[PDB]
């Protein structure tokens, strides 16, 4: 039912540093002028974090699974909306419920189901050249999706699927944890401007989505959009991704006057 | 309960299809087989075959193999028969009945109490 | 329009809040019964007709023939219904409902059967063939209006119960006084008035110098309520 | 299946008489066995339900019983329908058998 893409180059991942990124509210809590400690998981600071890249270009399409580990930090800048939905599940198969979280540039659908997940899950987009637009036009990921037990749709919405060259405008940043059963994802998005790795800086997530889903996960992947106008007909655009994963840290977090994180400081880091 | 109504006679010749299917009436008509029996020119009635709405298969009579198709559709309201390798010696009137069923505990009595006044094919 | 009897529905009911009292308490019912739990407090529901003499047959821990023929019940939940006589009766019958008057082997607890499968009855391979000695299992009743009590069709819901939360009581807000007060998870007394600061829109409550829980959002008119100790 | 025999093919009698009419199964069958009143072009009714009723709503004019494959049956005043064609079948195995066909005869 999936399409097997061929002229894929293989090549070694990129490395990057996570610098001072990594950071979210711990909790509902209003501070002020504060500067409070936290044990929980955070993406540790100046961390070595795993760079993956889709680039038309030795044509690259960085779509793996990966491990979820403890719970981790996403990342991404784009600016063709190209890095999309994820998975997330103990197997990845139709043998348990997994995790479907797909963005298909009209709604979000997120589903628990007995999903048949191919290896290579597509969301496609097409060139009209009658329309002279991109359109969504192929659509996969799984299939089948059987004993389904959770489902939530987001309201309708019209995405930019136009291709696009350059530096990267906007970055992305998620944290996908998952305590008791209840995946949390806390984000945030702020403005760039790059081809690079990810830039220095400092920000905080917010706790966005909290969802009873009671589900293991183990392993994740990054859906990707398909672009073309065959097997070779795959466009991989231009985007980027980081992955990096939480351990257990102490940061001493200090809270502005009105209740936002504002700096941090990594315990473990250094003897200062 | 469902007096099965059919359509017209057939004047073609031997070799030739039969179209007849019956308008249910009544209640009832998804249970119990849909069968059809035949009416010898003359005397003597024969057993075609039947279905249930319900399961589907229908079961036929080993005497009308090549000749009879039965089917139903419990959706519709309709009992239906379809004849071929017709010859001049299957003149005769063909019946819808119903397989009326009555249960005495642990045994059952299937029978055509409901009936169609049958549709005539003139082969002859 | 309720499932058919042997065509059966048992709905998850899950991450919604569900009002059981209200269920419950509604004249209109014509029968309801709980096993270990109570309707006051605020999961599944099968929702289906049947004859009056099953609806009293059909429950947790009854036995009887139709019970292991239809849905065996054994479990936590309640057994609720309402007379359908003015919906489903028929001048003529209504013949879409079957009983089961045959089977192969007996449900297990919280487990029905809708098949509709030829049986041997012990004797006959009918295989497609009219039931002399082996049936149709099933068959099915006419209801009409002129009908008696174990007759009428009743609408029948098997509710098990988890995943569904009650309604949560407010009362309104007092300011000004000592007030021993409960906000979603947030206890403790104090007096209420109205806070100079202002939350980020995800935080819920606020802190002092050693973290006592004192500022918070209102539940319903999100604002930031002062919560400072009597004398 | 069970092959069927009925008789008299051909009896004497007129409406108010008193009728009799046999049937024999190839099979000891003591109530599947039961015969139908049919006119060309009208629809039949069944006459006899289980050996011991009778499904047409028949007031019992209509008695009988059998005995192994034997099963009689005689009605007490004959009735114009009672020169239709009474058609007796053995409902227990397929494809049905039905048998001759009786009546009463007048010229
Ligand atoms: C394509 O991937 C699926 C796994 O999703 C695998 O079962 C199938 O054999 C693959 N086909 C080819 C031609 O590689
Ligand atoms: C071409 O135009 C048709 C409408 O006539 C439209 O449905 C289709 O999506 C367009 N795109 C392509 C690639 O042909
Ligand atoms: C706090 O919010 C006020 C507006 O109510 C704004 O003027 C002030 O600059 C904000 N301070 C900080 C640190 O965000």
């Amino acid at each position: 039912q999936c399409v097997n893409l061929t002229t894929r180059t293989q090549l070694p991942p990129a490395y990057t540093n996570s610098f001072t990124r990594g950071v979210y509210y711990p909790d509902k809590v209003f501070r002020s002028s504060v500067l409070h400690s936290t044990q929980d998981l955070f993406l540790p600071f100046f961390s070595n974090v795993t760079w993956f890249h889709a680039i038309h270009v030795t044509k690259r399409f960085d779509n793996p699974v990966l491990p979820f580990n403890d719970g981790v930090y996403f990342a991404s800048t784009e600016k063709s909306n190209i890095i999309r939905g994820w998975i997330f599940g103990t197997t990845l198969d139709s043998k348990t419920q997994s995790l479907l979280i797909v963005n298909n540039a009209t709604n979000v659908v997120i589903k628990v189901c007995e999903f048949q997940f191919c290896n290579d899950p597509f969301l496609g987009v097409y060139y009209h050249k009658n329309n002279k637009s991109w359109m969504e036009s192929e659509f996969r990921v799984y299939s089948s999706a059987n004993n389904c037990t959770f489902e939530y749709v987001s309201q309708p919405f019209l995405m930019d699927l136009e291709g696009k060259q350059g530096n990267f405008k906007n970055l992305r940043e998620f944290v996908f944890k998952n305590i008791d059963g209840y995946f949390k994802i806390y984000s945030k998005h702020t403005p760039i401007n790059l081809v690079r790795d990810l830039p220095q800086g400092f920000s905080a997530l917010e706790p966005l989505v909290d969802l009873p889903i009671g589900i293991n996960i183990t392993r994740f992947q990054t859906l990707l959009a398909l672009h073309r106008s065959s097997s070779s007909g795959w466009t991989a655009g231009a985007a980027a991704y980081y992955v990096g994963y939480l351990q257990p840290r102490t940061f001493l977090l200090k809270y502005n006057e009105n209740g936002t994180i504002t700096d941090a400081v990594d315990c473990a880091l250094d003897p200062l | 309960q469902v007096q099965l109504v059919q359509s017209g006679a057939e004047v073609k010749k031997p070799g030739s299809s039969v179209k007849v299917s019956c308008k249910a009436s009544g209640g009832t008509f998804s249970i119990y087989a849909i069968t059809w029996v035949r009416q010898a020119p003359g005397q003597g009635l024969e057993w075609m075959g039947g279905i249930i709405p319900i399961i589907g298969t229908a079961n036929y009579a080993q005497k009308f193999q090549g000749r009879v198709t039965i089917t139903a559709d419990k959706s519709t309201s309709t009992a239906y028969m379809e004849l071929s390798s017709l010859r001049s010696e299957d003149t005769a009137v063909y019946y819808c009945a119903r397989d009326f069923r009555y249960c005495s505990s642990t045994r059952c009595y299937f029978w055509f109490d409901p009936w169609g006044q049958g549709t005539l094919v003139t082969v002859s | 329009r309720f499932a058919s009897v042997y065509a059966w529905n048992r709905k998850r009911i899950s991450n919604c809040v569900a009002d059981y009292s209200v269920l419950y308490n509604s004249a209109s019912f014509s029968t309801f019964k709980c096993y270990g739990v109570s309707p006051t407090k605020l999961v599944y529901a099968d929702s289906f007709v049947i004859r009056g003499d099953e609806v009293r047959q059909i429950a947790p821990g009854q036995t009887g023939k139709i019970a292991d023929y239809n849905y065996k019940l054994p479990f936590t939940g309640c057994v609720i219904a309402w007379n359908s006589n003015n919906l489903d009766s028929k001048v003529g019958g209504n013949y879409n409902y079957l009983y089961r008057l045959f089977r192969k082997s007996n449900l297990k607890p919280f487990e029905r059967d809708i098949s509709t499968e030829i049986y041997q009855a012990g004797s006959t391979p009918c295989n497609g063939v009219e039931g002399f000695n082996c049936y149709f299992p099933l068959q099915s009743y006419g209801f009409q209006p002129t009908n008696g009590v174990g007759y009428q069709p009743y609408r029948v819901v098997v509710l098990s119960f988890a995943t569904v939360c009650g309604p949560k009581k407010s009362t309104n807000l007092v300011k000004n006084k000592c007030v021993n007060f409960n906000f979603n998870g947030l206890t403790g007394t104090g007096v209420l008035t109205e806070s100079n600061k202002k939350f980020l829109p995800f935080q819920q409550f606020g802190r002092d110098i050693a973290d006592t829980t004192d500022a918070v959002r209102d539940p319903q008119t999100l604002e930031i309520l002062d919560i400072t100790p009597c004398s | 299946d069970i092959q069927m025999t009925q008789s008299p093919s051909s009896l004497s009698a007129s409406v108010g008489d008193r009728v009799t009419i046999t049937c024999r199964a190839s099979q000891n069958i003591s109530s599947y066995l039961n015969w139908y009143q049919q006119e060309a072009g009208k629809a039949p009714k069944l006459l006899i339900y289980a050996a011991s009723s009778l499904q047409s709503g028949v007031p019992s004019r209509f008695s009988g019983s059998g005995s192994g494959t034997d099963f009689t049956l005689t009605i007490s005043s004959l009735q114009p329908e009672d020169f239709a064609t009474y058609y007796c079948q053995q409902s227990y195995s397929t494809p049905r058998t039905f048998g001759q066909g009786t009546k009463v005869d007048i010229k």
